C-alpha cells in the first residue's frame, strides 16, 4: 500500500465515478499503471493493464488514463454489480509490484426503509446456558442506521455487537444484523426483549418485540 | 487455468507459515512468474515475492529475511515458507502467476496468526416466525457461533437458494471467539412445506454442519 487513492467514491446508476491514483517519480512516473476490481470475497481482477489497455472480458464501460505522477480509472455507466474495491497497481524503482490503498465504490440510490424482524433464542443454545437474540434490519439505503435494544424497558448498552453487509449486487441496499447475548439465568430474569430501530426511511422509530416464553 | 491455495488455517506466534498453490491446466515451468500477495484485513495488498521463468527469485525487502518460494515441478505446485510469524502477517494469502495481459489470481486464504486455538462453530437456527414476518416475506437464519480462527462459509440448500440471502461479517466476542449470522428472506407461505437447510463449513477446524431451520411456535 503504497500509492494513494480516495477511501471511497459514490455516484448513481447509469452515471461516472472517476478514482484518482497519486504515486511519485519513481514509481507511477516511470512505470505502467494497472488496475484492479475486487468483488467482496473474491480476488482482484484486473480491468485495466499499461495505463490504458483492457483484457478480454471486461467492458468497455472501464477506462484508464495516466498523466505524470498520477493516473485515474473510469467507469462509465454504473451498475449495481459495481459495488467493489478498486486498487491501482504499478512498480516500484526495483521494479517489484506495489498497490494503492483501495477505494471502495457505493452506488447512490434511493432512501430504503428498513425491514425489521427478530429472532428469539434458540432452545438448544439455551441448552447451553446461552441466549442470543438476533434483530434483523434487511434491504434499507442509506448505511446509517440506529439499533437499540431494551430488556424490560432498560436501554442495553455495550451489551450487543453488529455488522453491516457489503452493498447488495441488485438492488445496492445494505442489511444489519444485531445480536444481543445474556446468559440463560439472565436471559430468564426478564420478559420484553425489544429491538428498536431508527432510519431515515423511517417517519418514526420502528419496534419489534417478544416475550420470553410465548415462542 | 485455475490457481488454488491451501485451505485456511491457524499459524502460531513465531513457527513458520507453510501456503501451497496448486496449478491446473498449464504447466508451471511455463509461466513467466508464479509469486505471493497478500491482504491484511480491511486492508490494501502488499506483495511478498516472485519467482521467474529460470527459478531467480524476488522477494519483498522487508520480508525477505523470512521469505521462501519454491517450485515443485513434479506436482506442478509451487509453495511460500514465512518464518517467526507475528500476528501482523495474519492476512488473505494469495498466490498469483501469469502466463504464455492479466495474471492468474488464485482465490485467496486467509492465515491467522494468534497464540489463541482452533475451534469448530455451534449452529443455532434463527427460526422463523409471526416475529420474522413482514406481509408475505419471512425472514429466518443461521447462527454461527463461538469459533476461531475465521472464516467460514455458508450456503443454503447446497447452494440451490442464493436469492435473498445475506451473510454478515463475523463478530469478535469479547471471549475471543467469532459469532456470524447469515440470513435469507423467503415467502411465508413456503415455511411449513420448504426446508431451509444452511450448510456451515469451517475449514479451519474441518467443522461442516447442515443445519435444517425450522418455523417456531409462536
Amino acid at each position: 500500500s503504497v500509492l494513494t487513492q480516495p477511501p471511497s467514491v459514490s455516484a448513481a446508476p447509469g452515471q461516472k465515478v472517476t478514482i484518482s491514483c497519486s504515486g511519485s517519480s519513481s514509481n507511477i512516473g516511470n512505470n505502467y499503471v494497472s488496475w484492479y476490481q475486487q468483488l467482496p470475497g473474491t480476488a482482484p481482477k484486473k480491468l485495466i493493464y499499461d495505463n490504458n489497455k483492457r483484457p478480454s472480458g471486461i467492458p468497455d464501460r472501464f477506462s484508464g488514463s495516466k498523466s505524470g505522477t498520477s493516473a485515474t480509472l473510469g467507469i462509465t455507466g454504473l451498475q449495481t454489480g459495481d459495488e467493489a474495491d478498486y486498487y491501482c497497481g504499478t512498480w516500484d524503482s526495483s521494479l517489484n509490484p506495489v498497490f494503492g490503498g483501495g477505494t471502495k465504490l457505493e452506488i447512490k440510490r434511493t432512501v430504503a426503509a428498513p425491514s425489521v424482524f427478530i429472532f428469539p433464542p434458540s432452545d438448544e443454545q439455551l441448552k447451553s446456558g446461552t441466549a442470543s437474540v438476533v434483530c434483523l434490519l434487511n434491504n434499507f439505503y442509506p448505511r446509517e442506521a440506529k439499533v437499540q435494544w431494551k430488556v424490560d424497558n432498560a436501554l442495553q448498552s455495550g451489551n450487543s455487537q453488529e455488522s453491516v453487509t457489503e452493498q447488495d449486487s441488485k438492488d445496492s441496499t445494505y442489511s444489519l444484523s444485531s445480536t444481543l447475548t445474556l446468559s440463560k439465568a439472565d436471559y430468564e430474569k426478564h420478559k420484553v426483549y425489544a429491538c428498536e430501530v431508527t432510519h431515515q426511511g423511517l417517519s418514526s422509530p420502528v419496534t419489534k418485540s417478544f416475550n420470553r416464553g410465548e415462542c | 487455468v485455475q490457481l488454488q491455495e491451501s485451505g485456511p488455517g491457524l499459524v502460531k506466534p513465531s513457527e513458520t507459515l507453510s501456503l501451497t498453490c496448486a496449478v491446473s491446466g498449464y504447466s508451471i515451468s511455463s509461466g513467466y512468474y508464479w509469486g505471493w500477495i497478500r491482504q491484511p484485513p480491511g486492508k490494501g495488498l502488499e506483495w511478498i515475492g516472485s519467482i521467474y521463468h529460470s527459478g531467480s527469485t524476488y522477494y519483498n525487502p522487508s520480508l525477505k529475511s523470512r521469505v521462501t518460494i519454491s517450485v515443485d515441478t513434479s506436482k506442478n505446485q509451487f509453495s511460500l515458507k514465512l518464518s517467526s510469524v507475528t500476528a501482523a502477517d495474519t492476512a488473505v494469502y494469495y498466490c498469483a502467476g501469469l502466463t504464455q495481459n492479466d495474471a492468474n489470481w488464485g482465490q485467496g486464504t486467509l492465515t491467522t496468526v494468534s497464540s489463541a486455538s482452533t475451534k469448530g462453530p455451534s449452529v443455532f437456527p434463527l427460526a422463523p416466525s409471526s416475529k420474522s414476518t413482514s406481509g408475505g416475506t419471512a425472514a429466518l437464519g443461521c447462527l454461527v457461533k463461538d469459533y476461531f480462527p475465521e472464516p467460514v462459509t455458508v450456503s443454503w440448500n447446497s447452494g440451490a437458494l442464493t436469492s435473498g440471502v445475506h451473510t454478515f461479517p463475523a463478530v469478535l466476542q469479547s471471549s475471543g471467539l467469532y459469532s456470524l449470522s447469515s440470513v435469507v428472506t423467503v415467502p411465508s407461505s413456503s415455511l411449513g412445506t420448504q426446508t431451509y437447510i444452511c450448510n456451515v463449513n469451517h475449514k479451519p477446524s474441518n467443522t461442516k454442519v447442515d443445519k435444517k431451520v425450522e418455523p417456531k411456535s409462536c
